[PDB]
């Protein structure tokens, strides 16, 4: 959006542009101690840059065809975390590195926060390897979700 | 060890929404039961050529 | 008209395809909500309903 | 009303749209847990059809 990049990037002058632009939370952008301002910085600025994801959809529809043909398999969600869009959590988030972020549109069932979740971790354990072996990209997946 | 797709899964997008969603054309491609692998199975054979 | 048996024929596989565009039709959401009385989505599937 | 619909709808970026457009309390739509954002996201754009 306009307000976000700029022609280039700005030091965030008005915190009002922020609460618009990318989140909830009026208050707690109001309210925000004076030691996240560099995090919040770095982070916002350089989301601009790094977009490509045609590995991750690989092992979705690698996944697919390994329960469409073949019938249905049960299994286990496990995972860690994000709550929110411009809140204390994705500023928290942002730190250390090899996370991966699946942002989930709606979290209210199990099956969305369950495929996208198993799709990403090395090759779902313990589902039959037979073909195929994906390398595990940044292990330690951390979904964003509203509920 | 095929090297074929490269796409080291960085993903600082999906973190931060409210993004701009881009409008282009869609594949809709719906793999039926029978015919996926054979799309893979003519991509193989013509990779041997 | 009697003459040999069996034999018959079985269909060829093949994929379905769609108006190409990212958004939503008006209609077809409309009237989806015309039939049921659900408050989400039951599935939980937007695109694929 | 233009605050609501849009061309299409987006992902809830300004609340104080919200506060002008549909509703009482901008106090409480201040502050609202980050949970119910999927709930009310669901629930706003689907009042068109």
């Amino acid at each position: 959006r306009a307000k976000l990049v700029g022609a280039a990037r700005e030091g965030i002058p008005n915190r009002n542009d922020v609460a618009k632009s990318t989140g909830w939370n009026q208050d707690q952008v109001q309210k925000f101690p004076d030691n996240r301002m560099d995090s919040l910085i770095s982070l916002l600025e350089q989301m601009q840059t790094g977009q490509s994801k045609l590995t991750r959809l690989v092992k979705g529809f690698l996944i697919l065809l390994e329960m469409a043909e073949r019938k249905e398999v049960d299994f286990h969600v496990g995972n860690h975390i994000h709550v929110t869009y411009a809140i204390a959590p994705v500023c928290d988030s942002y730190d250390l590195p090899g996370r991966c972020y699946v942002f989930n549109s709606k979290p209210t069932s199990e099956a969305h926060a369950a495929v996208l979740l198993a799709m990403c971790r090395e090759y779902p354990p313990p589902q039959f390897a037979s073909h195929v072996s994906v390398p595990a990209d940044a292990e330690d997946v951390c979904i964003v979700s509203q509920g | 060890s095929r090297i074929g797709l490269p796409t080291v899964v960085s993903l600082y997008d999906l973190m931060v929404p409210a993004f701009i969603a881009q409008n282009s054309a869609l594949e809709g491609a719906r793999l039926s039961g029978d015919l996926s692998k054979a799309v893979g199975r003519v991509h193989q054979m013509l990779g041997m050529v | 008209p009697r003459s040999r048996t069996a034999h018959r024929v079985d269909m060829v596989r093949e994929c379905d395809f769609n108006p190409t565009m990212n958004l939503k039709a008006a209609g077809p959401k409309a009237r989806l909500r015309g039939s049921g009385v659900k408050s989400r989505r039951r599935v939980s599937e937007v695109p694929l309903a």
